[PDB]
C-alpha cells in the first residue's frame, strides 16, 4: 500500500509487493501445464490470441537438445530468461563438454530472478516457467516463479485457472508417473490435464501447442496440424 | 513519521524498521534448526509438502560451502542461496590467498559483514533470512546464526523460522541435561525429533524432514548430507517421541 | 549501491533562499563563540574550550588549527565538519600552490580555495553544506598581515576584527568600540582577551582557552639553522602559561 | 512520485499501459495481409490546410521485402526505423540473405522494454510491420511498446481503430486480392476518419514479392478512391 | 520532513539521523568504562548474555585492533563489527605506508573522519556506534580516545559510555577531585584493572561474577583481553579486601 | 531509492517555465545593485555592496567586481561563491581562446561560453543554478566598447546601460531617463553613482559602501585600460560629482 | 605531393604546389590540388604523407568554416595559423601523429596586408616572406634570397616563381608535373589557370 | 551521472514535460516563415518592452546555420543555442563526409532529432524550443520551410508560425496564402509577411526583423528602413 | 619468445558433383616430425548438410569449427529453425575468421 512503490521496500508483514504484483501477471496469462514419467517430460500450453485475425502467442521457447519451457505472463521477460538459460546451456556444452543438469538450470533461473528483487530501479520477472528437460538423472519438470522460487515436481500447471489442471495432476499422480516409453499417453494425460482449465473454449488446432523431451526424443514442438493427433 | 520507508534510515528510537520488517518475512518461513555435538554439527529444516506433485528428496534446502560448511536458512529462499553463493565467493577467496579452508568464525564475519552492509543503504533492501550455518576447523566445531541486521553469534544451538520457540524451549532441555556433551549420532537424533516437535505450529500441511552434519569423527570433518538407514533411524526416534 | 544521490540537496525556495545554507549559518549561531583581530604588526584569533566533560583531555581538542606556516584558522560550528575542513585545507595549500610554485599560498589565495571546496558542498550531488564558519588569520610578503571569515555558503569577507558564533552580536559591538588602525599586537591580544570574556561563562584561564597569533617569525620554532633566508613560522599557539600571564595584567 | 519500472497490483506495468493511451491518440493505420501482398494504408492528418502533406510520412521503408506504419507519438518511431534498418542489413551483411520478417520484428521489439533508472520511457508508438519471406510468406505483425508483437491477417490501430478492427472481422477472407485489399483500407479509413478521404489525407502502399514495397504516387491513390465511390454508388 | 530522514539540516540547524545514531548507541543496554594507569589502559565493558542458547565466548564488544591498540564498541553489533573491520583494515595499512605502528589518536582521528562523512554525504548512515580507543602509545603514553556518530573525538583522562554512563563519569570526576592526578597512580594493570571493576560496581550498585563482565588491557607493545578465570582472580582479590 | 528526495531542479512549471531560475533571480533581486554604462570612449561599472560594518577590511576587498583578462571585466549580483566559479572557469576559457587563436577574446565569445554553462544547469544534471546575474564590460577591436547580461537561465542580452540586482526597476528607469547615446565616459560616471543614490535602500551613498571600475581608451593611443577604483578614489568621485 | 612553395609580394600572398601525386613507379595523378580555401581569404597547401595531408586540410577546412559561420565573422591569417599550429603541435604528440607540412597564405582585412605562415608537422610555426616544404627549398630559399625585392607587385611575385619552378625543373630528380599557382589578395583568392 | 526520468508518460497517456515545453514555446515571441515562387522568409517579433538594447551586439533572432540555411525559433532563448550549435556542427560535418552541403530536410530532420532524444533520456528535460528552418537544397532553386517542436515531430510548410499570438497569425495566413499562388516575388513574400506580424505585434518599429533567404545562398537581413517601408505602405492601404 | 601458432599436418580436399558434394581429409595429426595420432578426425558434419574442415593449426580449426557449429544452433534459435544455406554459412564464416583478422585462425578452411 505505502510498501508497492519498488522492490527494495518490505511491508510491516515483511511481504514484497513488486514480487507479488509480478506474480499476479502470471495469474492473467493463459494456462500451461507441464507432467513427466520416468522416460519422457511433457509442456501443454493453451495459446493466447488478440482476436479472429491474430495469431496465437507462443508460449513454449526450446533452450537446448534436452531442455526448453513453458511461459506464463510477460512474454519478452522469458525471452530475456530463456536466452540466458539458453546460455547457460551451451556454456556448460562449450566449456565442460557437459548437458546442463535440469537442477542446475533451476538454480541459475532462481539466482537471477532473485537479483532484480533486492536492487534499487529494477523489477522482478512477470513471467512463470516450467521447465522440462532429459538429463543425465532422467526425466525433470520445473517451476519457476519471478519471486526466485524454484520447484522440481512430478507435474504442475499455471496461469489462469490453472487450479484445475492442478487438482487433476495431483489425482492423476500414480496413473501418469508410469507413463514409460510411450510418448502419446504423457500427452494424452497432459492434453486432460489442462482441460480441466478450460471455461467457455476448447482445444483447436492453431490454439494447443505440445512439447516433449526425453530418454531418445529430443525437445521438439508441435503446432497445428501435427497436434490434431490429441484434440 | 514514514522512518519505516527507506531502508538504512534510524527511527527517533534508534532502529532500522525495514531490517525488523524483514525479520516478520523470516519468521513467516518454514523451521530451520543447527545443533553443536562433541565434534561437530548438525544442521536440519522443516520442508512444507506443498503437494504430492512435489518430487520427494528433490528439492534440497540445506547448502554446503566450500567442502566444510553447512548453512540451512529460513525465510526468502532465493536470498538465502544469494547469500550462500557469496559465502562460497568468500570461501574460495580466502582458500586461493591462506590456502588453509576458511575458519568458521572467519567465514561468520564474511557472511556478517555483507548482510551488514546491506541495512547501510537505501539502494538495496536488507536479506529476508536468518541463517543457521557452521562446521569443523582446525579449533572444532562451530554453529552460527546471523540476522537480517548482521548480527550473529556462536551457539550451542539455534533455531529460526515459524517453530523458533518450539524448538528454542527443546534445544534449552538438551543444552541443560547433556552439560558434558551431545555425539553426532545422538544429534542427528534429537535434531529430528526438535523437527518433528517444532512442525506443530506449521501443521495444516505435513513436511519432509532433511538433516545434514559434519563431525570430525562421523564424517572426516567434510560436510554430508543424512540419507539411507540413518535418516529412516532418525525419523522413527521422532515418530516415537511424539506419541 | 554506489551514490545514487547526484542531485542537488541544496535549492532555491519560492523566497530565493537556499534552506541548507540558512540552516548551516543557524548551526553556526549555536556554536562557541570565537573571534579576530588584526594589529598592525600581527593577528590574533581566539575562542574557548568548551569541554564536553572534565574527563576530557581539552589540549587534546585543537579547535585553532595551523593551515600554512603562515596561516592559522578557527571556527564557530560543527566540530568535524571544521576538521576535515583543515584536513583538506592544509593538503590543498600544497597539491594546487606549494607543488607548483616552491612557496606557500598567500592567505586570501587560501582562503579562495577553502570557500570554494565550501560552495561545491552547496551544490554538488548528494551532500549537505558544512555547518562551520570559519576565521582565517595569516601572513604574506606581498599583502601583509590579513583576516578572512568563511561562511557555509563559500563567501568570504576581509575583517579588521570581527567575532562569529553565540554572542557575536555583542562581540563585534565591544569590538568596534575598541579598534584602531594604529594598535599593536599585544594591544589586540589584550582586547580579544577582553572581549572573549563576555561570552564565557564558567571559568576563564589558560586551559579553557585557545588562542594564537600570526607575528613575527619564529627561528627558535623552524626545527634547523643555517639557512639564513628562511626565518620560521609566524604562527604561534600562546601556551597556557602565556595566557594566564596576561590575565593577572587584565 | 514512483519508479518508471513499476509494476501495477493487476501485475501490469504503468508506463506500458500509459504508452497505449498515447497510441490510441494517433492517426489512424490500417494493414491487410493477402496471398498476392500486405497493404498498408494511413491517416496522414494534417494539422492545419497550410502543411505540406506529402511532408508526412508515417509509411517507411526498412528493407525491400519489409515496410512499416505507424500510429502514436511518431518522432519516437525515427529510431525505431534506424535499428530495423540497420538489424536487416547488417543481417544481409552477414548472411547473404534477406532478413525473415518475424526476425526482423523480433529485433525492433527488444528495444521495447529496455527503458528505466538505457531510455527513460517506453516508446509510444505501435508499428504495423508488413513484408514477405521463403519460408513464411507474406506477413503483417503489430509490435507494440510492451515489447510484444502479433501476427494478424489485418488489423488497425490509432484512434479509429476498435471501429475499423470490427471492420476488417468481417471483411477479411484467406482468398482476398490485392486489388480488393486495398479498396478496403480506403474504404475502412474513410469511415473511421474525421475529414473527408482523399489522396492528399490519406496514404497507401504495399509490400509483394516481385517489386518489394512501394508507397503508392498521390494519382495511384486518387484513381483508387475514385474507383472505390463507383463500386459503393452501385448496389 | 525528509530533513529527518537523510543527514542534511533541519530549519535549526540539526541532523536527526545523526541524534538517533546515538540513541542506537544504548540499543545493547551495556556499560563500558576506560581508565589509565601509570603503564596501562583498561577497558571494562559488561557482559550480558540473555539467551542460554548463546556460546557465551563469541559474545564480546572488546576487539583488538593492532597488536597496540584496542577498541570497545557501545552499540548494536553488526555496526560494532563493520567499525572494528574497517579499522583493522586502516591500522595495518597506516603501518604499510608510513613505516610505524598506527597511534591509538591518529585511528581515532580517522574513524572520526570516516563518521563525519555519513554524517555530510547521503547515500551513508551513520553507524549506530561509540568507539572507545586504548593503547599504551609510543609518544604519548596510556591514551583512551572516543568516536561517535556526529565524527567528534577527544582523549580522556578517564570516560565511561552507555546507559548509565553519567553515574560512572561522576564517580571517576570524584576520584580525580580526590586524587589530584591525571590516572590510576598504581604499579601493576591487575590493580588497575581491579579500581576500574571496583567504581563500575559503585557507581552502578551492582555486583558482578566472572561471566558478567568483560575486560581489556593495554600495556606497552600488546593489547589483551582477559580470560573469564582472569577476571574471577581478579574479583576474588577485590572481596579479600 | 533516492528518488524521494529529489527536488527536481531542472523540470518545468504547468506555465512552462523553470522553477529554480525563477528562484535564483528571485535570489538575485535581493543583492546589492549593479549598473553597468557603456559611452562612445569607455565603459562604467558601479556597484554597491550589501551592508558593510564599519570593521570590514574595505581596501583588501572583492565582491561585486572582477577582473577577467585585461580587456574584459564584470560586475557580479547574487553568490559571491557561486559567481567565483564561473569566473575562473571565464579566465580560464580566455586564456584558451588566445592560447588557440594568438589574440584575445572577443567579448560576446566569452560571455557566451559562460552563458551556455549556465544554460546547461538548467536542463541537465539535477544540480541548482548558480544565483548570479553578471555585467560584462569590456572592448574588443570588432564592436568596441560592449555591455552584456546574463543570468541563471543562461540569458544574455547586450545594453547601452543596464542594472541587475535589487531595484532594476527603479534604476532601469533613471538610466533610461538620462541617459544619451553621444555620452562621454565622465558624463556616464556621473549617472552611474547619480541613479544608485536614488534607488540605494541605505541612508546616503558613502564611498565604503562602493565599488566602482572604468574601462577607457585612457592610456598610450588605441590601447585599452581597466581601473578598478580604490577607496579613495571613489571618495574623491563622490565629491567631484557632489553626492558627499 | 612533395613541392609547395609561397611567396608575399607587397598586396598578395601567392602558393605554388605541384601536381604529381606519385605511388611506386606510377604517377597516378598530373592534375592535382594540394590546397584547401579554409577562408575567403585564406588558402592552405599541404605536402607529406599520403592520407593525412588531405585528412588534415578537410579537417581544419570544416573548424575554420564552422568559426566563420558560428561568429559571423572571419578569423584572421594569423589567428588560423595559430589555430593550425596548436593542432599539429597536439598531434606530434599522439599515438599516430598528421605527417603533414602547410603553408598558410591569408590577406589581412583589418591590417590590408598579405601574410605568408610557414609551419612543418612538429608544428613549428614562422611568418616568412617566401617560404617552402621539402627538398624544394634547398634551391629556391638562396634564389629567393637573391631575386626577392619586399615591394613587387602581383606580376613581379609570378615572375619570381616562374624562376623557381625553372630552377626546380632543371635540377630537382624527380618530374612533378609542374605547379598550380593561386594568388590571395584583398579581393581573396584566385587560380592563375596557365602555368 | 544524474539519471532521472523526468519525461514520463501519465495516465491518460500525456508527457508533461513535452507539454509543458510547449507552454514555454507558447510564451516565446512570435515567429513566422512564408516561402514564396522564388524564395523563403522568415519574420520575428522582438518583444518591446526592452529599451537600451544594444541591437548591434544583441542576439539576432535568425541564425545561419550553414551558408544556405537559416533558422528561426519561439521559446526559452538559451536552448536555442544549444541546438544551433549542434545543427552548425553537423552542417560541417555533412560536407565533410558527403561532399555535399545539407538539405533542408535533412537538417530539419538532424535537429528534430535531438529534440525527440531529450524526450526519453534520463537526467535531462525537454527543449522549451519550436524552430522554422529555412533555405535551399544545393543546386535547388524550390524553396523550402520546415518546423520542428520539442517532442521531436517535423513537418513542411508552405507557411507557418510559432510563439505567442501564433494562432491569431495563423488564423491570417491560413486566409490569406493561396496553395495556387505563392507571392511571386521577394517583394510580395515580405509583405504578406510583414502583414501577418502586423496582426500580433504593435508598430512595426524596433518591433520587427525580417531575413529573405534566396537561391545559392542568398541571405540577407533587412534592416528598420525598408521594414518600415513595408509597414508604412500597409497601413496606408488599409486605410479604406 | 612464445609462438601462439603451430603446424598440425594433414591435408583436406573438396569436390562437387551435380547432386552432391565431398569433403575428404586425412586423419593423421602431427607435430615436428612426430605423430600425435594416427586417427583424429578434422572434417565434420556441422548440420543443416554442411560439412566443415579447417586445416592448419588444430587448435585454432578446432576453435572455428566449433564456433561455426554454435553459429548454426543460433541461426535456429533466432530464425524459427531455418536452415542455414551453403551460401549463409559461408559469408557467416567470412565474419568469423576476419573477425580476427589482427590475430588470424591459422587454418586453409573448406565448406
Amino acid at each position: 500500500n505505502n510498501y508497492d512503490g519498488d522492490t527494495v521496500t518490505f511491508s510491516p508483514t515483511g511481504r514484497l509487493f513488486q514480487v507479488e504484483y509480478a506474480l499476479e501477471a502470471i495469474k492473467q496469462g493463459s494456462v500451461t501445464v507441464g507432467l513427466r514419467s520416468n522416460t519422457h517430460a511433457v509442456l501443454v500450453a493453451l495459446k493466447r490470441n488478440a482476436d479472429e485475425l491474430s495469431s496465437y502467442q507462443k508460449k513454449i521457447i526450446k533452450c537446448d537438445e534436452h531442455m526448453g519451457l513453458s511461459l506464463a505472463g510477460l512474454a519478452p521477460d522469458a525471452r530475456v530468461l530463456s536466452n540466458y538459460l539458453r546460455q547457460q546451456c551451451n556454456y556448460s556444452s562449450l566449456v565442460f563438454n557437459r548437458k546442463l543438469a535440469v537442477e542446475r538450470a533451476g538454480h541459475l533461473l532462481c539466482d537471477k530472478a532473485q537479483k532484480n528483487t533486492q536492487s534499487y530501479g529494477g523489477r522482478p520477472y512477470g513471467v512463470g516457467l516450467l521447465i522440462i528437460g532429459y538429463d543425465k538423472s532422467g526425466a525433470h519438470l520445473l517451476e519457476f516463479q519471478p519471486s526466485g522460487n524454484v520447484t522440481e515436481l512430478y507435474g504442475t500447471a499455471i496461469g489462469a485457472r490453472s487450479q484445475g489442471a492442478k487438482t487433476y495432476l495431483e489425482r492423476t499422480l500414480d496413473t501418469f508417473i508410469k507413463i514409460d516409453g510411450n510418448p502419446d499417453e504423457l500427452i494424452k494425460a497432459g492434453v486432460e490435464a489442462i482441460s480441466q482449465s478450460l471455461r467457455d473454449e476448447s482445444l483447436t488446432v492453431d490454439n494447443l501447442s505440445i512439447a516433449i523431451v526425453g530418454k531418445d526424443t529430443p525437445f521438439t514442438i508441435y503446432d497445428g496440424e501435427a497436434v490434431a493427433k490429441y484434440i | 513519521t514514514g522512518y519505516d520507508l527507506s531502508n538504512s534510515v534510524f527511527s527517533p528510537d534508534g532502529r532500522n524498521f525495514q531490517v525488523e520488517y524483514a525479520v516478520k518475512a523470516v519468521e513467516n518461513g518454514t523451521t530451520s534448526i543447527g545443533i553443536k555435538c562433541n565434534d561437530g554439527v548438525v544442521f536440519a529444516v522443516e520442508k512444507l509438502i506443498t503437494s504430492k506433485l512435489l518430487v520427494p528428496q528433490k528439492n534440497v534446502k540445506i547448502q554446503v560451502v566450500d567442502r566444510h560448511i553447512g548453512c540451512v536458512y529460513s525465510g526468502l529462499i532465493p536470498d538465502g542461496r544469494h547469500l550462500v553463493n557469496r559465502g562460497r565467493e568468500e570461501a574460495a577467496s580466502f582458500k586461493k590467498l591462506y590456502k588453509t579452508p576458511i575458519p568458521i568464525p572467519a567465514f561468520a564475519d564474511r557472511l556478517g559483514q555483507y548482510v551488514q552492509a546491506h541495512t547501510l543503504y537505501n539502494s538495496v533492501r536488507p536479506f529476508g533470512v536468518s541463517t543457521i550455518f557452521g562446521g569443523v576447523d582446525k579449533n572444532g566445531a562451530h554453529l552460527y546464526m546471523l540476522e537480517p541486521s548482521g548480527s550473529y553469534w556462536g551457539y550451542k544451538g539455534a533455531a529460526t523460522g515459524k517453530g523458533r520457540q518450539s524448538a528454542k524451549a527443546e534445544l534449552e532441555k538438551l543444552v541443560d541435561h547433556h552439560p558434558e556433551g551431545l555425539s553426532a549420532r545422538e544429534a542427528v537424533k534429537q535434531a529430528a525429533k526438535i523437527i518433528y516437535l517444532a512442525h506443530e505450529d506449521n501443521k495444516e500441511k505435513d513436511f519432509e524432514l532433511e538433516i545434514s552434519w559434519c563431525s570430525l569423527s562421523e564424517t572426516n570433518g567434510l560436510h554430508k548430507f543424512v540419507k539411507g538407514d540413518l535418516l529412516q533411524e532418525a525419523i522413527d526416534f521422532a515418530q516415537k517421541e511424539i506419541n | 549501491m554506489t551514490d545514487r544521490y547526484s542531485f542537488s540537496l541544496t535549492t532555491f525556495s519560492p523566497s530565493g533562499k537556499l534552506g541548507q545554507i540558512d540552516y548551516a549559518l543557524t548551526a553556526v549561531k549555536q556554536g562557541v563563540t570565537s573571534l579576530g583581530i588584526k594589529a598592525t604588526n600581527g593577528v590574533v584569533i581566539a575562542t574557548e574550550k568548551k569541554s564536553s566533560s572534565p574527563l576530557a583531555m581539552s589540549e587534546t581538542l585543537s579547535k585553532v588549527s595551523l593551515l600554512t606556516p603562515d596561516i592559522g584558522a578557527v571556527y564557530s560550528g560543527m566540530g568535524p565538519d571544521y576538521r576535515v575542513l583543515v584536513d583538506k585545507s592544509r593538503k590543498v595549500a600544497h597539491t594546487s600552490y606549494k607543488r607548483i610554485y616552491g612557496e606557500y599560498p598567500p592567505t586570501k589565495l587560501l582562503v579562495s580555495e577553502v570557500a570554494k571546496i565550501m560552495q561545491e558542498a552547496t551544490q554538488s550531488g548528494g551532500v549537505r553544506p558544512f555547518g562551520v564558519s570559519l576565521l582565517i588569520a595569516g601572513h604574506d610578503e606581498f599583502n601583509g598581515f590579513s583576516l578572512y571569515q568563511v561562511d557555509p555558503s563559500g563567501s568570504y569577507f576581509p575583517w579588521k576584527a570581527t567575532a562569529i558564533g553565540k554572542g557575536s552580536v555583542a562581540a563585534k559591538t565591544f569590538l568596534e568600540k575598541r579598534w584602531n588602525d594604529e594598535l599593536e599586537l599585544e594591544d589586540a591580544i589584550h582586547i580579544a582577551l577582553l572581549t572573549l570574556k563576555e561570552s564565557v561563562e564558567g571559568e576563564f584561564n589558560g586551559d579553557t582557552i585557545e588562542l594564537a597569533i600570526i607575528g613575527d617569525e619564529n627561528p627558535d620554532l623552524l626545527g634547523y639553522t643555517g639557512i639564513p633566508t628562511d626565518k620560521g613560522p609566524r604562527f604561534r599557539k600562546l601556551t597556557s602559561q602565556e595566557i594566564n600571564d596576561r590575565l593577572e595584567a587584565l | 512520485d514512483r519508479g518508471v519500472s513499476t509494476f501495477s497490483p493487476e501485475g501490469r506495468l504503468f508506463q506500458v499501459e500509459y504508452s497505449l493511451e498515447a497510441i490510441k491518440l494517433g492517426s489512424t493505420a490500417i494493414g491487410i495481409a493477402t496471398k498476392e501482398g500486405v497493404v498498408l494504408g494511413v491517416e496522414k492528418r494534417a494539422t492545419s490546410p497550410l502543411l505540406e502533406s506529402d511532408s508526412i510520412e508515417k509509411i517507411v521503408e526498412i528493407d525491400r521485402h519489409i515496410g512499416c506504419a505507424m500510429s502514436g507519438l511518431t518522432a519516437d518511431a525515427r529510431s525505431m526505423i534506424e535499428h530495423a534498418r540497420t538489424a536487416a542489413v547488417t543481417h544481409n551483411l552477414y548472411y547473404d540473405e534477406d532478413i525473415n520478417v518475424e526476425s526482423l520484428t523480433q529485433s525492433v521489439c527488444d528495444l521495447a522494454l529496455r527503458f528505466g533508472e538505457l531510455m527513460s520511457r517506453p516508446f509510444g508508438v505501435a508499428l504495423l510491420i508488413a513484408g514477405h519471406d521463403a519460408d513464411d510468406g507474406y506477413q503483417l505483425f503489430h509490435a507494440e511498446p510492451s515489447g510484444t508483437f502479433y501476427r494478424y491477417n489485418a488489423k488497425a490501430i490509432g484512434s479509429g481503430s476498435e471501429g475499423a478492427q470490427a471492420e476488417l472481422l468481417n471483411e477479411w477472407h484467406s482468398s482476398l486480392t490485392l486489388k480488393e485489399a486495398e479498396l478496403l483500407v480506403l474504404k475502412i479509413l474513410k469511415q473511421v476518419m474525421e475529414e473527408k478521404l482523399d489522396e492528399n489525407n490519406a496514404q497507401l502502399s504495399c509490400i509483394t514479392k516481385q517489386d518489394g514495397f512501394k508507397i503508392y504516387d498521390n494519382e495511384k491513390t486518387a484513381e483508387l478512391i475514385k474507383e472505390l465511390k463507383e463500386k459503393e454508388a452501385a448496389e | 520532513g525528509y530533513d529527518r530522514h537523510i543527514t542534511i539540516f533541519s530549519p535549526e540547524g540539526r541532523l536527526y539521523q545523526v541524534e538517533y545514531a546515538f540513541k542506537a548507541t544504548n540499543q545493547t543496554n551495556i556499560n563500558s568504562l576506560a581508565v589509565r594507569g601509570k603503564d596501562c589502559t583498561v577497558v571494562i565493558s559488561q557482559k550480558k548474555v540473555p539467551d542460554k542458547l548463546l556460546d557465551p565466548t563469541t559474545v564480546s564488544y572488546i576487539f583488538c585492533i593492532s597488536r597496540t591498540i584496542g577498541m570497545v564498541v557501545n552499540g548494536p553489533i553488526p555496526d560494532a563489527r563493520n567499525a572494528a573491520l574497517r579499522a583493522k583494515a586502516e591500522a595495518a595499512e597506516f603501518r604499510y605506508k608510513y613505516g610505524y605502528d598506527m597511534p591509538c589518536d591518529v585511528l581515532a582521528k580517522r574513524m572520526a573522519n570516516l563518521s563525519q562523512i555519513y554524517t555530510q554525504r547521503a547515500y551513508m548512515r551513520p553507524l549506530g556506534v561509540i568507539l572507545t580507543f586504548v593503547s599504551v602509545d609510543e609518544e604519548l603514553g596510556p591514551s583512551i580516545y572516543k568516536t561517535d556518530p556526529a565524527g567528534y573525538y577527544v582523549g580522556y583522562k578517564a570516560t565511561a559510555t552507555g546507559p548509565k554512563q553519567q553515574e560512572i563519569t561522576t564517580n571517576l570526576e570524584n576520584h580525580f577531585k580526590k586524587s589530584k592526578i591525571d590516572h590510576i597512580n598504581e604499579e601493576s594493570w591487575e590493580k588497575v584493572v581491579e579500581f576500574a571493576i571496583t567504581h563500575m560496581i559503585d557507581a552502578l550498585g551492582t555486583e558482578f561474577s566472572k561471566n558478567d563482565l568483560e575486560v581489556g588491557v593495554a600495556t606497552k607493545d600488546k593489547f589483551f583481553t582477559l580470560s573469564a578465570e582472569n577476571i574471577e582472580e581478579r574479583l576474588v582479590a577485590i572481596a579479600e579486601q | 531509492g533516492s528518488r524521494r528526495y529529489d527536488s527536481r531542479t531542472t523540470i518545468f512549471s504547468p506555465e512552462g517555465r523553470l522553477y529554480q531560475v525563477e528562484y535564483a533571480l528571485e535570489s538575485i533581486s535581493h543583492a546589492g545593485t549593479a549598473i553597468g554604462i557603456m559611452a562612445s570612449d569607455g565603459i562604467v561599472l558601479a556597484a554597491e555592496r550589501k551592508v558593510t560594518s564599519t570593521l570590514l577590511e574595505q581596501d583588501t576587498s572583492t565582491e561585486k567586481l572582477y577582473k577577467l583578462n585585461d580587456k574584459i571585466a564584470v560586475a557580479v549580483a547574487g553568490l559571491t561563491a557561486d559567481a567565483e566559479i564561473l569566473i575562473n572557469t571565464a579566465r580560464i576559457h580566455a586564456q584558451n581562446y588566445l592560447k588557440t587563436y594568438n589574440e584575445d577574446i572577443p567579448v560576446e565569445i566569452l560571455v557566451r561560453r559562460l552563458s551556455d554553462i549556465k544554460q546547461g544547469y538548467t536542463q541537465h544534471g539535477g544540480l541548482r543554478p548558480f544565483g548570479v546575474s553578471f555585467i560584462y564590460a569590456g572592448y574588443d577591436d570588432r564592436y568596441g566598447y560592449q555591455l552584456y547580461t546574463s543570468n541563471p537561465s543562461g540569458n544574455y542580452t547586450g545594453w547601452k546601460a543596464i542594472s541587475v540586482g535589487a531595484n532594476t526597476s527603479a534604476a532601469q528607469t533613471l538610466l533610461q531617463m538620462d541617459y544619451k547615446d553621444d555620452m562621454k565616459v565622465d558624463d556616464a560616471i556621473e549617472l552611474a553613482l547619480k541613479t544608485l543614490s536614488k534607488t540605494t535602500d541605505s541612508s546616503a551613498l558613502t564611498y565604503d559602501r562602493l565599488e566602482f571600475a572604468t574601462i577607457r581608451k585612457g592610456a598610450n593611443d588605441g590601447e585599452v585600460y581597466q581601473k578598478i577604483f580604490k577607496p579613495q578614489e571613489i571618495k574623491d568621485i563622490l565629491v567631484k560629482t557632489g553626492i558627499t | 605531393m612533395d613541392i609547395i612553395l609561397g611567396i608575399r609580394v607587397q598586396d598578395s600572398v601567392i602558393l605554388a604546389s605541384s601536381k604529381a601525386v606519385t605511388r611506386g613507379i606510377s604517377v597516378l595523378k598530373d592534375s592535382d590540388d594540394k590546397t584547401r580555401q579554409l577562408s575567403p581569404h585564406t588558402l592552405m597547401s599541404f605536402a607529406g604523407e599520403a592520407g593525412d595531408t588531405v585528412q588534415f586540410a578537410e579537417y581544419i577546412q570544416a573548424n575554420i568554416q564552422l568559426y566563420s559561420i558560428r561568429e559571423d565573422y572571419e578569423l584572421s591569417p594569423q589567428a588560423v595559423s595559430s589555430f593550425v599550429r596548436q593542432e599539429l603541435a597536439k598531434s606530434i604528440r599522439s599515438r599516430r601523429p598528421y605527417q603533414v607540412n602547410v603553408l598558410i597564405g591569408g590577406y589581412d582585412k583589418k591590417k590590408n596586408k598579405p601574410e605568408l605562415y610557414q609551419i612543418d608537422y612538429l608544428g613549428t610555426k614562422v611568418e616568412l616572406p617566401y617560404g617552402a616544404h621539402g627538398y624544394s627549398g634547398f634551391y629556391t630559399f638562396s634564389l629567393l634570397d637573391h631575386h626577392y625585392r619586399p615591394d613587387m607587385t602581383t606580376e613581379e611575385g609570378l615572375d619570381l616563381l616562374k624562376l623557381c619552378v625553372q630552377e626546380l625543373e632543371k635540377r630537382m630528380p624527380m618530374d612533378f608535373k609542374g605547379v598550380i599557382v593561386k594568388i590571395v589578395d584583398k579581393d581573396g583568392i584566385r587560380q592563375v589557370d596557365d602555368f | 551521472g544524474y539519471d532521472r526520468a523526468l519525461s514520463i508518460f501519465s495516465p491518460d497517456g500525456h508527457i508533461f514535460q513535452v507539454e509543458y515545453a510547449l507552454e514555454a514555446v507558447k510564451r516565446g515571441t512570435c515567429a513566422v516563415g512564408v516561402k514564396g515562387k522564388n524564395c523563403v522568409v522568415l519574420g520575428c517579433e522582438r518583444r518591446s518592452t526592452l529599451k537600451l538594447q544594444d541591437t548591434r551586439i544583441t542576439p539576432s533572432k535568425v541564425s545561419k546555420i550553414d551558408s544556405h540555411v537559416v533558422l528561426s525559433f519561439s521559446g526559452l532563448n538559451a536552448d536555442s543555442r544549444i541546438l544551433i550549435e549542434k545543427a552548425r556542427v553537423e552542417a560541417q560535418s555533412h560536407r565533410l563526409t558527403l561532399e555535399d552541403p545539407v538539405t533542408v530536410e535533412y537538417l530539419t530532420r538532424y535537429v528534430a532529432g535531438v529534440q525527440q532524444r531529450y524526450t526519453q533520456s534520463g537526467g535531462v528535460r525537454p527543449f522549451g524550443v519550436s524552430t522554422l528552418i529555412a533555405g535551399f537544397d544545393p543546386r535547388d532553386d524550390e524553396p523550402k520551410l520546415y518546423q520542428t517542436e520539442p517532442s521531436g515531430i517535423y513537418s513542411s510548410w508552405s507557411a507557418q508560425t510559432i510563439g505567442r499570438n501564433s494562432k491569431t497569425v495563423r488564423e491570417f495566413l491560413e486566409k490569406n496564402y493561396d496553395r495556387k499562388e505563392p507571392p511571386a516575388t521577394v517583394e510580395e513574400c515580405v509583405k504578406l509577411t510583414v502583414r501577418s506580424l502586423l496582426e500580433v505585434v504593435q508598430t512595426g518599429a524596433k518591433n520587427i526583423e525580417i531575413t529573405v533567404v534566396k537561391p545559392d545562398s542568398d541571405i540577407v537581413a533587412l534592416s528598420s528602413e525598408e521594414i518600415n517601408q513595408y509597414v508604412t505602405q500597409i497601413e496606408q492601404e488599409k486605410q479604406e | 619468445q612464445f609462438n601462439p601458432y603451430g603446424d598440425n599436418g594433414g591435408t583436406i580436399l573438396g569436390i562437387a558433383g551435380e547432386d552432391f558434394a565431398v569433403l575428404a581429409g586425412d586423419t593423421r595429426n602431427i607435430t615436428d616430425y612426430s605423430i600425435n595420432s594416427r586417427y583424429e578426425p578434422k572434417v565434420f558434419d556441422c548440420g543443416d548438410n554442411i560439412v566443415m574442415s579447417a586445416n592448419g593449426f588444430a587448435a585454432d580449426g578446432d576453435a572455428l569449427v566449433k564456433r561455426f557449429k554454435n553459429s548454426v544452433k543460433w541461426y535456429h534459435f533466432d530464425h524459427n529453425d531455418k536452415k542455414l544455406s551453403i551460401n549463409s554459412a559461408a559469408r557467416n564464416i567470412q565474419h568469423l575468421l576476419y573477425g580476427k583478422r589482427f590475430f588470424p585462425y591459422y587454418v586453409h578452411t573448406i565448406i
